[PDB]
């Protein structure tokens, strides 16, 4: 149950907070900028923190495959089918931050190769390596979709707040549907 | 609250000791995760301005690094479009840093940013080491604005701040138009068999 | 050099001439080259058109007309080689028809001929319901559930949309129909994306007609 | 002329057609008025269309005897002398004659001539007069304005001594004038474009600058 | 000879062109020759009385109007465009009009204008200004004509 | 399947496709009534479409790499094949040639079989020695391409419209600039 998606445009800072809790609203919004540019900067942190064992030797270009589920998104725009894409696809951020695990939530970060990052924050705490899989797909559907409706907005500048009302309601449909 | 309609992203970047802690003493909302500062680089601050009518959120970046942020801080001003360069007008080390900040910020940070020159505290007169006219000169070589502050002397730092961001503001900003007698009754159909 | 020269006047083209000066335009054919692309390039054309109009503008309703006078020529050009190229009975095509498409000259043959032909070559679809609303004098209209070119346009608002009204207008314009296009939103039967194309004709077309 | 659109129809060649009748049998009654009315519409709208042959005839036979029994006062079209640029240029040594001089913050940086003149000094007025048409005319006389006038006004004497200006057929032909310059003027940026000229000795008209495309060419003495 | 033009919905011509028979190549002889523009801006309003009528074809109406010995035939397109030819004798005749061979004409030379009206450049207001376009049409004259 | 197969399955079967006369009239339009504005200056209309194009491939190389999520090109030549073979496919009906390789491999040239923007077009006859007029395209691939990390120098050489019988687009790189996200 994702309880909560927040996307960092490409340099730190917050452009969009739909949260789907019952009611909780505990968080401010002046505070969520701070645990997103907080995010931006642990994942640089982590970036610059490998063993010295896999820097030099790293032998694992099979893994970084993701296996694709096949109805994970719900059940559109430029898109056409049953589903955003039935293929399996591969990891961009294979030096970065990827997931926390904590006994209440687990978050998850899917990073674009443009620079674009999604999180996405799941109450459920799958075997620790599935979920992965399932969040990945996730939040490159939700990619999709903001690539779909936030993307081919004449009033949207780069890099700004998400204003929309086609967006959010479809991520909320999507996030709505996986459960 | 998400009202604001632009974010813009700012950098806090000067010599270690200048006084930068206390120059974001006064443009703070100051509650939040305090410190932080030594564990990942930078401490958070935000200000909330209107320009021509449109609310503006700026988030600053008081970045430094030690002895362990070598990549790092070059990746945080990956998009920053704003920086505000700090030196203390006691000792003309910090002064000399300028240009190599400068060089920094020009070569990493966002094409086209808005740069200032801050002078703290300046109240200390005692021990001053770079005057007024070398530091606008070199301001005026490269594109900044220039301005001293201290504690007896603040809302200087404000009113730069402000004028920093509209500065900003009138050269990232798209033209937008407000975009704000329907038919009523009962229709007919009109379709052919 | 011998193209018209309108100044000069009618020239004297003397008939034992076959010399051919390949244009690349009129040698092409336009039977209908099936090249359907991608709805996303559209899309992006769109908004960029959009983006770009925003600067030159200043009001609203500058914008609207703009916009309008874009779709316009757009009109212009669809009106022939879709009254034209619907003739065409299963080198020129001109001679591989008998009959030329009887032209309409009423007040809703036009407007069957827009929502049958002109809308299923646009967008791969025939239009929904065409009505009018026959009370005051004359409200025909045109609605879509689910607008092509502005789907990804957000908000409540129609101001991007008056692109296709703007086509409508020049098509019904050249045809010998004066109008005033203009669309509304009209959510209603769960599609919340409703449009409605409100179409206005002009005092000197209800006296033609009548 | 009311079936057509002379002053819902954009067929030139049959309004000039049509016109060219109508001066004809104007001409053919004792009808010295409209002869002049409608050559005066021949020859500012339907220009770019009556070649060397028609132009030059009907100059000859319709516009000046309209010109000498005096039934038009007004010039063709008002886009002519393009350009009025004025010059002084200095006789002596660059030293000889000077213009007089006329005798803690927040730095940012984030946010035609005007021309001066002396009494004694000789300046040099040039305009370029043009002629879109086929045939000559000549210039008799120029004059400035009746407000900035008085003040820098051309010589008279000198364009009465050089006599009339004729103006090549297709030319952007200019002419080159003396000055004289008697009043001061103290602080009061003056504007030049009146600029009176008077073309087949006809009453002083005025012509505004007008450049390449509508755009007014404005200078300040 | 054959007098050709094209007139949009202002009442103006973006294309004229004349025919000749090649054993008389001057044309109508000097008198006709003026008299085209105004006999063919007569023909128009009987045109423009024919484009809203019913009563099978309506876009080519064959033989319209009548004048000293010269036959007039006019074809409308969609968008308005007027397509309007004067048949001439050949000094001495009752000209008559072939019906099949001017319909087809008019059908290529509609051809000719739809795909002249498709460019981004042109305007409903300019003329057809093409050495192309004229040469095609002179020689569609001659395949179709005579 | 390397790449051709790949975007032609995903042209066959994952797109919302439209049809391409209205495109090209949409784009005939916007390019007439801009040399209309700028009064017949077409080096200025070049630009103002360089600016359009760079725009449009800033927004674009979202959908593309979300649609297909190929990984990072390695050295300028999977670029050339996916950006020649898939990328042209997805949004258009068009698979151009790599043709003209440099002697040093740093820049190659998109032979345009077909050009769906330039189907009805017959330039003015004061302008075939200035307006390249699919300039757009030229914006797109260096505004998409600088995206990506792969800042590059993109120009028409030749087109049809004018003169020669192929057109085709110089893609010449100057540098890989690092500044492409901790990745990798
Ligand atoms: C390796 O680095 C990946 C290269 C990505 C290539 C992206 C190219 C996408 C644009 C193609 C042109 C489409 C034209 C659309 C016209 C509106």
């Amino acid at each position: 149950a994702i309880e909560t998606i927040l996307v960092i445009n490409k340099s730190g800072g917050l452009i969009y907070q739909r949260n789907f809790t019952n009611d909780e609203q505990k968080l401010n919004s002046n505070e969520y900028l701070i645990l997103a540019s907080t995010l931006h900067g642990v994942f640089a942190i982590a970036s610059q923190l490998t063993p010295k064992a896999l820097q030099l030797t790293q032998q694992t270009n099979i893994e970084n495959t993701i296996p694709y589920i096949p109805y994970v998104g719900m059940s559109l725009g430029s898109f056409k089918g049953d589903d955003f894409f039935k293929e399996p696809f591969t990891n961009w951020n294979k030096s970065g931050l990827r997931q926390l695990c904590t006994d209440q939530f687990t978050m998850f970060i899917y990073q674009t190769l443009t620079g674009l990052k999604f999180v996405a924050i799941s109450s459920s705490v799958s075997t620790s390596n599935l979920a992965i899989q399932i969040a990945d797909n996730f939040l490159r559907k939700v990619y999709c979709l903001y690539s779909d409706y936030v993307m081919k907005d004449p009033s949207y500048s780069m890099e700004m707040p998400i204003r929309s009302n086609l967006f959010d309601e479809k991520v909320k449909k999507m996030v709505e549907n996986l459960q | 609250g998400y009202d604001y309609d632009y974010l813009f992203k700012i950098v806090l970047i000067g010599d270690s000791g200048v006084g930068k802690s206390n120059l974001l003493s006064r443009f703070t909302t100051d509650e939040f995760n305090i410190e932080s500062k030594s564990t990942i680089g930078v401490e958070f601050a935000t200000r909330t301005i209107e320009v021509e009518n449109k609310k503006i959120k700026a988030q600053i970046w008081d970045t430094a690094g030690q002895e362990r942020y070598r990549a790092i801080t070059s990746a945080y001003y990956r998009g920053a479009v704003g920086a505000l360069i700090v030196y203390d007008i006691s000792k003309s080390s910090s002064y000399e840093n300028c240009n190599h900040w400068l060089t920094e910020l020009r070569e990493n940070a966002d094409d086209n940013v808005a740069v200032g020159l801050i002078g703290n505290k300046s109240d200390l007169a005692h021990l001053r080491a770079v005057p007024t006219d070398e530091a606008k000169n070199f301001a005026m070589e490269n594109q900044m604005l220039f301005t001293e502050t201290s504690a007896l002397n603040s809302d200087n730092v404000d009113k730069a701040f402000r004028e920093l961001i509209v500065a900003i503001f009138q050269m990232v900003s798209k033209h937008q138009v407000d975009l704000s007698g329907a038919p009523k009754g009962p229709t007919i159909s009109l379709t052919p068999a | 050099s011998d193209g018209y020269e309108y100044t000069v006047g009618p020239k004297q083209a003397i008939t034992s001439e076959a010399s051919y000066i390949p244009s690349r335009i009129y040698s092409e054919s336009l039977l209908f080259k099936r090249q359907e692309a991608s709805l996303s390039a559209m899309a992006f054309l769109f908004q960029e058109m959009i983006s770009q109009l925003h600067r030159t503008c200043k009001t609203a309703g500058d914008f609207e007309t703009k916009l309008s006078d874009y779709g316009h020529n757009i009109g212009i050009r669809l009106l022939e080689l879709l009254n034209f190229r619907a003739s065409v009975s299963p080198e020129s095509l001109s001679n591989y028809i008998t009959k030329m498409r009887r032209r309409d000259l009423k007040i809703l043959d036009i407007l069957q001929f827009i929502h049958g032909t002109l809308w299923s070559y646009l967008f791969n679809h025939v239009s929904d319901d065409l009505v009018k609303s026959s009370e005051r004098d004359n409200e025909y209209m045109i609605v879509d559930n689910f607008p092509t070119l502005t789907q990804f346009i957000p908000g409540e608002n129609v101001s991007c949309e008056y692109f296709v009204c703007g086509i409508i207008k020049g098509f019904l314009f050249n045809a010998g129909f004066p109008c005033g296009v203009t669309a509304h939103r009209m959510p209603q039967g769960g599609h919340s994306q409703r449009t409605v194309y409100l179409i206005q004709f002009d005092r000197q077309v209800l006296d033609r007609e009548g | 002329i009311e079936l057509l659109n002379i002053n819902q129809s954009t067929w030139l060649i049959l309004q000039k057609k049509i016109l060219q009748l109508c001066i004809k049998v104007s001409r053919k009654i004792n009808d010295f008025e409209y002869v002049a009315k409608f050559s005066s519409i021949l020859i500012t709208k339907y220009t770019h269309l009556l070649n060397q042959s028609e132009q030059d005839a009907l100059f000859k036979e319709y516009i000046q005897p309209s010109i000498t029994n005096e039934s038009i006062t007004s010039y063709w079209d008002p886009f002519i002398l393009r350009e009025v640029v004025i010059n002084r240029i200095l006789d002596s040594d660059p030293t000889s004659n000077e213009i007089p001089l006329e005798s803690q913050e927040v730095f940012n940086p984030f946010k035609v001539p005007i021309l001066v003149f002396l009494v004694g000094d000789k300046a040099e007025f040039t305009c370029r007069v043009q002629n879109p048409f086929k045939f000559d005319f000549t210039i008799n006389d120029i004059q400035l304005d009746e407000e900035i006038s008085e003040f820098c006004e051309i010589d008279r004497k000198a364009v009465s001594y050089s006599g009339p200006y004729n103006v090549k057929a297709e030319s952007i032909r200019s002419i080159t004038l003396p000055l004289i310059i008697k009043k001061p003027t103290y602080k009061k940026i003056y504007e030049i474009s009146c600029l009176k000229i008077s073309i087949l000795k006809l009453p002083l008209q005025k012509f505004d600058i007008i450049n390449d495309s509508c755009i007014y060419g404005k200078l300040k003495i | 000879p054959q007098y050709f033009a094209i007139i949009g919905k202002k009442d103006n011509p973006v294309y004229e062109i004349e025919f000749t028979n090649a054993e008389n190549p001057q044309g109508f002889p000097q008198d006709l020759k003026e008299l085209n523009p105004f006999i063919l801006h007569a023909s128009l309003d009987i045109v423009e009385d024919l484009q809203w009528q019913i009563n099978t074809d309506n876009c080519y109406l064959g033989k319209v109007d009548h004048f000293y010995g010269l036959a007039i035939t006019a074809y409308i397109s969609y968008s308005g465009m007027k397509f309007v030819m004067i048949h001439g004798n050949s000094a001495n005749s009752s000209v008559v009009i072939d019906d099949n061979n001017m319909r087809s004409f008019y059908q290529e030379v509609h051809e000719l204008y739809v795909k002249t009206l498709m460019n981004p450049f042109y305007k409903i207001t300019d003329p057809i200004r093409s050495p192309a376009f004229d040469s095609r049409v002179r020689t569609l004259a001659r395949k179709h004509l005579s | 399947r390397s790449l051709k197969a790949m975007g032609e399955e995903i042209w066959k079967n994952k797109t919302e496709k439209i049809n391409t006369e209205l495109f090209t009239l949409t784009y005939g339009s916007i390019v007439a009534q801009l040399c209309q504005d700028y009064e017949r200056d077409f080096n200025k209309v070049n630009d103002h479409l360089y600016s359009m194009g760079y725009n449009i491939g800033c927004r674009l190389i979202e959908d593309f790499l979300a649609r297909t999520a190929l990984p990072r090109c390695e050295n300028l030549v999977k670029t050339s094949e996916v950006l020649s073979k898939c990328a042209f496919k997805i949004f258009l009906n068009i698979t151009p040639n790599i043709t003209n390789w440099s002697h040093n491999k740093d820049t190659f040239s998109l032979i345009l079989d077909e050009n769906p923007l330039a189907d009805f077009v017959e330039l003015p006859m004061d302008a075939m020695k200035s307006l390249w007029y699919s300039n757009i395209l030229c914006g797109v691939l260096k505004g998409s391409l600088e995206m990506v990390q792969l800042d590059c120098d993109v120009w028409f050489v030749s087109d049809i419209l004018r003169g020669d019988s192929q057109t085709e687009i110089k893609v010449k790189l100057n540098r890989i600039l690092k500044d492409e996200i901790p990745i990798g």
